């Protein structure tokens, strides 16, 4: 019920932008492209997110002074004070405070290691009510803030940066960590016939829009392979159940079945 | 007075203060000449921040925060352009060295011209002259362009020719020759050879032995304009003729 | 200089010779308003406890009551047969207060005291202290029935806010002093003596007050403190943890600390101690057992820093003396209790949420490993060995290797390379270690089979 280590996250965040009231995933593909951007969920239904990407595994959550001292070289709760690695569920560079100015304050963007300053950040909660040592609550206010440059994660006006003003981000994990064996959503796999489904090859007159059954081949192939995408911003990441809506993005192109 | 102390910033604090003043009071660069032509005491605040933000320095991470504020790069020649303008320069310099490559110099300038102005002590300007000679103090650290402004930076040691912080420019003249093409600083040492006609003005004898431990290194130059250097030498057996401070300077001249 | 001299001879004159034992005079001056429609000193409380019922808002500081207060503070088989002889004149002390009505002042000041912390409210704590120490219950019952009496609020109403601020060891402070808490430790012993002598009656006062309208809670506050307390134990550690060597006003000023985390872990014992299972129910919801966590992270690592050389052991014998306790709560929040009670449950949670924490105290106590290991190899009269030889003899009689290397390091490493035996058995340390063993079998016993506990 609380955040903890090895939780999967997204940053949720909030805007009431013209009259839209735009919460959005932050995110970036990593690969190809490290500089962080935008992945608005507020339509929900219509322009599903592309939650492959945002998702975000914990990894440590060291305090202050003690990530000090980690630079100087267990599932646990995460508390309004620690610092925080930030892995991406994809390209798993983790997070960080990268300087380009886009205004005059650096950029969110990936790594490519754990070391480093800039792989960090502080959660400062705003409320009276919360406050250090709290075990992190889900969905409350945090302020994340790069240890590298002491930015807040600002949602500047829209992409995201670091900045000295503050945005109040909000983070609804995903899942914490599976059971062996059973399917969680956000989850990619073959669904096997008992031979697997699949698509066709690419540069097909389809458009590769065509779907079939197959065996051989494509059942090592990525073409092969499809994630499953539960209808939630939040607890996607929840163990799969039969009857419960779930749109299948296919992998390789990137396209929900229909 | 909070951070700087006696010099160097007990970064202790200043590190707090910093955090603080980057989080709250937020173009900083032709609002100065904005103001310039304009109100002014805002002006004195952007210079007194800029001063105090000078004035402190994984410390070195918050020197770099402050990095983001070499914005201003040549904001110290915008205050000299200026000319109730010199302690908004003198902030920009403390902040430039504290915080900030010889090359850098010849755009550094143009202070030292305002000095020629300053040389006929006879607006605010006259009362700024001072903190001008105050400026003289702060800096104390292709090759011909250097040679052409280390002319005119000479020219500045003609100018020193306040009486303290004209010892202080004493200092540049040492660091002159400390720090050092060398030939043109003959040039100049020709002009200190001028001044060592005016010598036999012990002051400018002094500069005579600054210029004496510059022929030493020249004498390593040497081991054109030497034949006058040769007549300095004459003129020093003149400085002979002229006759304590005599002893060091015979010293010098030997 | 003339007059200078004079002056500072009236300064250090005043730091010398004038400092002295001229001021035990007050059994003397307490006595003489003891004589003979009440006697004086009853008189004298009458009138503070006047004064301490005016409205002052602000309560002004008051020099004569501050004076009086510690006045009255220090006015406290053959061993025990004197020990009853001074306990009775201790006893016979603490009811000359107390049948006067002081025992109701010190309670009425501190209602007063609100949220000052201001010195006076020390001195009256140091009375407050004073006339019990022994536990004297008769104090203890009179305590409690001025308090559901009055039903006055503002008494933790005042204890409450006080401990908000109290005094924490705080890093940042450190490094600016490098170059306030015995007030907190005296108030939670405070807390303590008003519980010294399990009062379930009181003891459940402290968890609710019912006859308050409010209903304070000072056992999930003053278990904040100690969370409180915990977050700056803990990172007072990680900031040694890269310097080895540890600063003198750092090994002291953690010391500070510790004895004001010894007394802490008291109080809640005697929250506890008392068998008043619905104080520690209160407690066990509480985020005390995130607090229990962090102590052995401390314990985890510090200990076995602490663990170096003879210098540290000073320190590591202070500390010793806080997980001893520290567990004594732990264990006492549990003393009560059905096989698999949902008090016990919780602790068998967080020694596997602790788990690499409580791993690494234990190999601490494989210390006889502390002894006999040279027998094998020993050989030059001065009970030395060679580290390089002491390691090669740990290779059989089997520690595990990584911890090896550790004992030579954890020895001395005395004269050049060497290692005296009986120096090298000091860690005193089994005082824990018993308290564990008696804990973790206290829970094989109150609940089995539970896998990873076992």
């Amino acid at each position: 019920q609380f955040l903890r280590t090895d939780d999967e996250v997204v940053l949720q965040c909030s805007a009431t932008v013209l009259k839209e009231q735009l919460k959005l995933c932050l995110a970036a593909e990593g690969f190809g492209n490290r500089l962080c951007f935008l992945e608005p969920t507020s339509n929900a239904q219509n322009v599903p997110p592309d939650l492959a990407i945002c998702c975000f595994t914990l990894e440590q959550s060291l305090s202050v002074r003690a990530l000090q001292e980690m630079l100087a070289n267990g599932h646990r709760t995460l508390l309004y004070g620690h610092a925080i690695l930030l892995r991406h569920a994809h390209s798993r560079m983790y997070l960080s405070c990268l300087t380009t100015s886009r205004k005059l304050a650096f950029d969110v963007g990936l790594q490519e290691d754990a070391t480093g300053e800039a792989c960090w950040w502080t959660m400062h909660p705003a409320s009276k009510q919360r406050s250090e040592g709290e075990k992190v609550r889900v969905g409350d206010d945090l302020i994340l803030v790069s240890v590298s440059s002491e930015r807040y994660l600002h949602l500047s006006t829209l992409q995201v940066d670091a900045s000295f003003m503050q945005t109040l981000w909000n983070m609804n994990p995903i899942c914490s960590c599976c059971e062996e064996g059973y399917v969680t959503g956000g989850h990619v796999l073959r669904l096997f016939h008992g031979e697997c489904l699949t698509i066709s090859a690419a540069d097909s007159d389809d458009q590769r829009r065509l779907v079939y059954y197959e065996g051989g081949a494509v059942c090592t192939h990525a073409r092969s392979l499809w994630r499953l995408e539960p209808l939630r911003i939040s607890w996607s990441g929840s163990h799969l159940r039969w009857g419960q809506p779930l749109r299948i993005r296919h992998v390789t192109t990137g396209r929900y079945l229909a | 007075f909070a951070v700087f102390v006696n010099g160097e910033s007990v970064e202790e604090n200043a590190n707090v203060v910093v955090r603080l003043l980057i989080r709250k009071p937020e173009g900083l660069l032709a609002a100065i000449e904005e103001a310039i032509r304009i109100g002014h005491a805002i002006m004195s605040f952007y210079a007194a921040l800029i001063d105090l933000l000078g004035r402190c320095a994984e410390a070195l991470r918050i020197r770099a925060i402050l990095r983001s504020l070499l914005d201003d790069l040549v904001g110290i020649i915008s205050l000299p352009l200026q000319i109730f303008v010199p302690d908004h320069k003198a902030s920009m310099v403390l902040f430039l060295d504290r915080v900030y490559n010889q090359d850098f110099l010849l755009h550094v300038l143009v202070g030292f011209l305002p000095d020629m102005r300053a040389a006929a002590s006879l607006t605010e300007m006259a009362l700024a002259l001072n903190r001008y000679l105050c400026l003289a103090v702060l800096p104390l650290i292709p090759l011909f362009a250097g040679t052409e402004h280390r002319a005119i930076m000479v020219d500045s040691m003609l100018h020193t020719v306040r009486g303290r912080s004209l010892t202080k420019a004493q200092r540049d003249v040492i660091e002159d020759c400390l720090m050092a093409r060398p030939s043109m600083l003959q040039h100049l040492l020709r002009r200190l050879v001028f001044d060592v006609p005016i010598l036999n003005k012990m002051p400018l004898k002094l500069l005579t032995n600054h210029y004496e431990r510059c022929w030493k290194y020249y004498c390593l130059p040497t081991g054109t304009s030497e034949e006058e250097l040769h007549l300095t030498r004459k003129l020093f057996w003149g400085i002979f003729d002229s006759l304590y401070d005599q002893e060091l300077y015979r010293m010098a001249m030997p | 200089p003339t007059h200078r001299a004079c002056n500072m001879f009236l300064e250090s004159y005043k730091a010398a010779w004038i400092l002295t034992e001229d001021h035990s005079f007050e059994d003397r001056m307490i006595d003489d308003l003891s004589k003979a429609k009440p006697d004086p000193l009853h008189q004298l409380v009458l009138h503070f406890s006047r004064t301490a019922l005016t409205e002052k808002s602000k309560l002004d500081e008051d020099y004569l009551y501050m004076a009086y207060a510690d006045i009255m503070a220090k006015s406290c088989e053959v061993s025990f047969e004197e020990k009853e002889m001074e306990k009775q004149r201790l006893l016979y002390q603490q009811s000359r207060l107390h049948t006067r009505g002081a025992a109701e002042m010190v309670l009425q000041m501190i209602s007063a005291c609100k949220g000052e912390t201001g010195a006076m409210v020390s001195s009256t704590l140091k009375l407050g202290i004073s006339i019990l120490n022994g536990g004297n219950a008769e104090v203890q019952q009179k305590m409690l029935d001025y308090l559901k009496d009055k039903k006055e609020v503002g008494f933790f109403q005042s204890i409450q806010a006080l401990m908000q601020t109290c005094s924490v060891l705080d890093l940042n402070a450190f490094e600016r002093q490098n170059k306030d808490d015995e007030f907190t430790q005296d108030l939670f012993r405070f807390l303590q003596l008003l519980c010294e002598g399990h009062n379930n009656d009181f003891q459940n006062y402290l968890r609710t007050q019912t006859g308050n309208t409010t209903t304070i809670n000072i056992i999930i506050c003053t278990v904040d403190y100690l969370l409180r307390l915990q977050e700056s134990i803990s990172d007072f550690y990680w900031y040694y943890s890269g310097k080895d060597v540890i600063e003198e006003q750092g090994k002291r000023n953690f010391s500070k600390a510790m004895s004001v985390a010894k007394q802490v872990f008291n109080s809640l014992t005697e929250y506890i101690q008392g068998p008043c299972t619905g104080n520690q129910q209160s407690l066990a919801h509480s985020r005390l057992w995130d607090a229990v966590v962090g102590f052995l992270h401390v314990f985890a690592h510090m200990m076995m820093k602490l663990a170096q050389d003879s210098s540290q052991i000073e320190l590591l014998k202070e500390l010793l003396d806080l997980q001893k306790d520290m567990v004594v709560m732990l264990l006492s929040l549990l003393e009560g209790n059905v096989v698999n009670g949902m008090i016990a449950r919780q602790m068998v949670d967080m020694l596997v949420e602790s788990s690499s924490n409580v791993e690494m105290i234990l190999k601490f106590f494989d210390m006889i490993v502390g002894s006999e290991a040279f027998q094998d190899y020993v050989t030059d009269p001065r009970g030395l060995i060679s580290k390089k030889d002491f390691q090669k003899a740990m290779d059989s009689q089997q520690f595990t290797g990584p911890e090896i290397q550790f004992l030579l390091s954890c020895s001395e490493a005395d004269e050049n390379e060497m290692i005296n035996f009986e120096e090298f058995a000091n860690r005193p340390a089994r005082d824990i270690g018993f308290n564990v063993a008696v804990l973790l079998t206290n829970l094989s016993e109150h609940v089995p089979h539970d896998p990873r506990l076992r």
